[PDB]
């Protein structure tokens, strides 16, 4: 065929270090004075951020 | 006086920063620094300071 692959960049080799905060990684947010997890979900139809008590 | 961390975001072992909010424990007698609501007699609008929890 004649296809062509255009290599576009999302992220280095210098910048993949597992120290650092990168684009796209999975984490979550907890709040160190309330002792919470930022949560969010559908109460009455509609999505909603909260902290959920545990 | 013990120094310790009044928020949850500082932890034992971290460097006290200037502005950050600290209790000071005496080491003997084991109560943080209290400043009380009893105003003293000899001088009008002066509070208390004590050891309690």
């Amino acid at each position: 065929c004649n296809t062509s692959w255009k290599i576009n960049l999302f992220m280095q080799f210098r910048d993949h270090l597992e120290e650092v905060l990168k684009g796209g990684d999975v984490v979550r947010l907890f709040h160190a004075e309330q002792e919470k997890f930022l949560t969010c979900d559908e109460y009455k139809g509609k999505l909603q951020v909260f902290l959920r008590t545990t | 006086l013990f120094i310790q961390p009044f928020w949850k975001l500082r932890s034992n072992g971290d460097n006290v920063v200037v502005g950050d909010k600290v209790i000071l424990n005496p080491v003997n007698a084991g109560q943080p620094l209290h400043a009380s609501n009893y105003e003293l007699s000899d001088n009008a609008g002066c509070k208390e300071v004590n050891s309690v929890n």
